[PDB]
């Protein structure tokens, strides 16, 4: 009987591993469904029994097959394994000699520490079991195992990585029912993996020159070069973080080479370059990553990258898509200063955007980026000061044609703080002004900035009392964001009361824009020029004593380039007049 | 359809995507959005599904997300509401698309997907958000909410032209409940000069069975009684 069983074990081991090297997609996930199956109904049937001596390693070699093929599959540990083990487990418990694992295991081992010769399988059950605390991230008690099992006396060691190296394997793995995987291909994975699991948490944690020795680790022995990438990206992380930049650049450049997925890298490389401050460099490594990212198997068998953690954030391993990435480029391409290219880089991920009906999908930015009305604005910024204001009305308009429907219905401009607009409507009519600005149109430039200064104040952009979409969480939201856009907006309109000649009018504003935002100083310029120019001495002192009273945080982009772009060059020179 | 007893077996050959643990799935013009149970949380994917005669393919997946509000005979649901200007689903209006799903959904002119589950709330994704990678792995907290609470399981979602007065662009959202809450929403824009949402908990009564819609506001549900029907036009 346990011929045929045994058989039937060896059977649907050798037509998944037919399965995992041959075979296309379909066809090699039905042979290897079919063999799941099989290994499920024979795992039932050797259950049937109530486990004596013979039938305990081959209830335990199917077992093994079983986990092992099913996270194969499932593409990821979970808690159905575990408790096939602890079935595995009460089965070899209630044949010799209930409450948790590791006092379960404590007893099981101390049943082995009696030698039946099943120690082979036991220790694969130990390397699979330990594979998912290592996946669930369940790392203490994982080290009290293996102490267990290892000798007790080596408690004092609680770092787990000499834990798993002085853990054997048992056996050679003689002629017993044949499995899929033996214990020293799981030993090399949960070292290398462990390690570089850890390197990385030590990583983001600042300890960047510990990380070092971690991942050499990892890099030493078995390491599938997806993540001897990943490795050397993280390498090149380490040392972009301590100050070495040639030891990093040699990294990513060997990161590169040996790579297929070469995103992180060049995202590592950039962000080295605007360590050294190069910018032109900085901007070529981004220019070359969205060409790198246009360009886009599975085998039955436990490997590293079904242990390995997906991606955080903070991680230099975390690389967005073809557009989160063009979004990067066109962002520090603004930031810098090179608006003409930069205006080119919005239209060609506004295009990207909404010129996507046929192909694979093109995300916006993520949520901690801007939301979309940010990018456009962003984008109509970027076209003004490359001197294209023509087109950064075509583009206030589009926005404002597409969400007419969401935009309030100004029927309280007749019964003239409750009502609600986000600031991105608002600050659509200040671009809006600023574009007539540049084409010499006094009188609908202060139209513009005027309906702009009245959505500010005749209501509010954060009413989240009623949660009715997608809202803007954090870009349009932010209290900094609207003082100095209210500012900002006073200015743009005092100026242009100074260009046709209405300078008391101009005042006015001004001196609103100063009560608004006292610490922004680009105000005080405007105010100290005008009252120099009119009635300079007591009020000019006045305000110089304010300012030595006085004496950023988080805007959006859009704004802080605005306020940039118009603020004047011999701002602290006229400051210290 | 042609496909070349009166009874025909399926060969295995025809399987595509033999994932073995989806739950639910519905499909807009060029993609195949699934939902597949896995373990206590389930997951949303989205694939593509090649525009040309070929093999009949999924394709490789674009997207997944992590559906962290559900954790459990009841089958989820799925409804796709693309609007106006962008298929088996519903084609809302812009005003409406715009109270519910917000800005971002309306400028990209992005479909929405609808999954009600047998939880009972009533989750929407936007699918161009719902890009995602190895590198780049969908974040549940940002691209995944959640309309409304039912509090019980959920049979049918739909939608509606009130004011009638195939592309019909539909104003009214409709759900319906095992045992009968049904609820609708449709845009105002009252009171303040500002767009707000009309929530209605109506209750009809029985265990609802089924549903559909039909034109002008009608929406025939079958009680365990008889057929019934309910008008909103
Ligand atoms: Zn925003």
């Amino acid at each position: 009987c346990l011929d045929l069983w045994r058989e039937k074990n060896d059977r649907l081991v050798r037509q998944a591993k037919v399965a995992q090297n041959s075979g296309l997609t379909l066809r090699r996930q039905q042979l290897a469904q079919d063999a799941l199956e099989g290994l499920r109904g024979l795992l039932h049937s050797l259950q049937g029994l109530p486990a004596a001596v013979p039938v305990l390693p081959l209830e335990l070699t199917v077992t093994c097959n079983f986990i092992i093929l099913r996270a194969s599959l499932a593409q990821g540990f979970t808690e159905d394994q575990a408790q096939d083990i602890q079935r595995s487990l009460e089965r070899v418990l209630e044949t010799q000699e209930e409450q948790g694992l590791r006092e379960l295991w404590d007893s099981v081992l101390r049943a082995s520490c009696l030698l039946p010769e099943l120690l082979s399988a036991l220790h694969r059950l130990v390397g699979l079991q330990a594979a998912l605390w290592l996946s669930a991230d369940r790392l203490g008690d994982l080290a009290l195992l293996l102490e267990t099992l290892n000798g007790s006396q080596s408690g004092a060691s609680k770092d787990l990585l000499l834990l798993l190296k002085t853990w054997s394997p048992p056996a050679e793995e003689l002629d017993a029912p044949l499995t899929l995987q033996d214990a020293q291909g799981l030993k090399d994975v949960l070292l290398t993996a462990f390690a570089y699991r850890q390197g990385l948490q030590e990583l983001i944690t600042g300890n960047p020159d510990k990380a070092l020795s971690s991942l050499h680790e990892a890099a030493s022995g078995l390491c599938p070069r997806p993540v001897l990438v990943q490795v050397y990206t993280a390498l090149g992380s380490c040392h972009r973080k301590m100050g070495n930049p040639q030891r990093a650049l040699l990294y990513l450049v060997a990161a590169l080479k040996e790579g297929s997925a070469w995103g992180p890298p060049l995202l590592e490389a950039s962000r080295l370059y605007q360590q050294l401050g190069d910018t032109t460099a900085e901007l070529e490594s981004l220019e070359l990553l969205v060409e790198a990212l246009n360009v886009p198997a599975p085998q039955f068998l436990i490997e590293v990258e079904l242990l390995l953690p997906p991606p955080d954030l903070a991680s230099p391993l975390h690389c967005g898509t073809q557009s989160q990435t063009k979004h990067i480029l066109a962002s520090r391409c603004l930031q810098t200063g090179r608006a003409g290219d930069a205006a080119e880089h919005y239209l060609d991920l506004l295009a990207l955007l909404l010129d996507s009906s046929e192909p694979r999908f093109s995300p916006p930015p993520s949520p901690p980026g801007p939301c979309m009305p940010e990018v456009f604005l962003e984008a109509a910024v970027a076209l003004i000061q490359a001197g294209r204001a023509q087109d950064a009305l075509t583009l206030c308009e589009e926005l404002l044609s597409r969400t007419s429907s969401l935009l309030p219905k100004m029927s309280r401009l007749w019964e003239d703080e409750l009502p609600y607009c986000p600031l991105w409507v608002s600050a659509t009519h200040l671009l809006q002004g600023q574009a007539w600005v540049q084409l010499g149109a006094q009188k609908v430039a202060i139209s513009e900035f005027s309906r702009c200064l009245e959505l500010l104040f005749r209501a509010t952009p954060e009413e989240k009392e009623q949660g009715a979409a997608f809202n803007c969480e954090q870009g349009c939201k932010s209290d900094a964001a609207l003082q100095q856009l209210r500012a900002a907006a006073l200015i743009s309109r005092g100026l242009e009361w100074v260009a046709s000649g209405q300078d008391t009018k101009a005042l006015q504003d001004f001196l609103l824009s100063v009560q608004m935002c006292p610490g922004n100083r680009d105000t005080y310029f405007h105010l100290l020029q005008t009252l120099k120019r009119l009635d300079r001495r007591d009020e000019a002192t006045a305000l110089w004593w304010r300012l030595e009273a006085q004496t950023l945080w988080s805007l959006p982009l859009y704004l802080e380039s605005y306020l940039s772009w118009i603020r004047p060059s011999d701002r602290d020179a006229f400051l210290e007049e | 359809l042609d496909h070349p007893s009166p009874v025909i077996p399926v060969d295995p050959d025809a399987c595509i995507l033999p994932d073995a643990a989806l739950c639910a799935f519905t499909l807009l013009d060029s993609v195949l959005v699934t939902l597949v149970q896995g373990p206590a949380r389930w997951k949303m994917q989205l694939f593509e599904q090649p525009c040309p005669g070929e093999d009949p393919r999924p394709g490789g997946q674009i997207g997944e997300v992590e559906l962290s509000s559900y954790t459990p005979h009841f089958l989820p649901v799925l409804c796709s509401v693309s609007p106006s200007g962008s298929s088996g689903g519903f084609t809302l209006e812009d005003a409406l698309f715009g109270l519910l799903f917000g800005a971002d959904a309306t400028l990209l002119q992005s479909p929405v997907v609808l999954c009600g589950l047998p939880d009972g709330q009533l989750c929407c994704v936007i699918l161009k958000a719902l890009v995602t990678s190895r590198s780049a792995p969908g974040d549940p907290n940002a691209l995944v909410k959640i309309l409304h609470h039912l509090e019980e399981p959920v049979i049918f979602i739909g939608a509606l032209k009130t004011e009638p007065q195939e592309d019909v662009h539909c104003d009214c959202l409709v759900a319906f409940g095992h045992h009968g809450r049904m609820l609708a929403i449709k845009a105002s824009w009252d009171e303040s000069g500002k767009l707000v949402p009309e929530l209605r908990e109506y209750c009809l009564p029985g265990p609802v069975l089924c549903a559909a819609c039909g034109g002008g506001g009608r929406v025939y549900h079958s009680t365990p009684s008889d057929l019934c029907v309910v008008d909103l036009s």
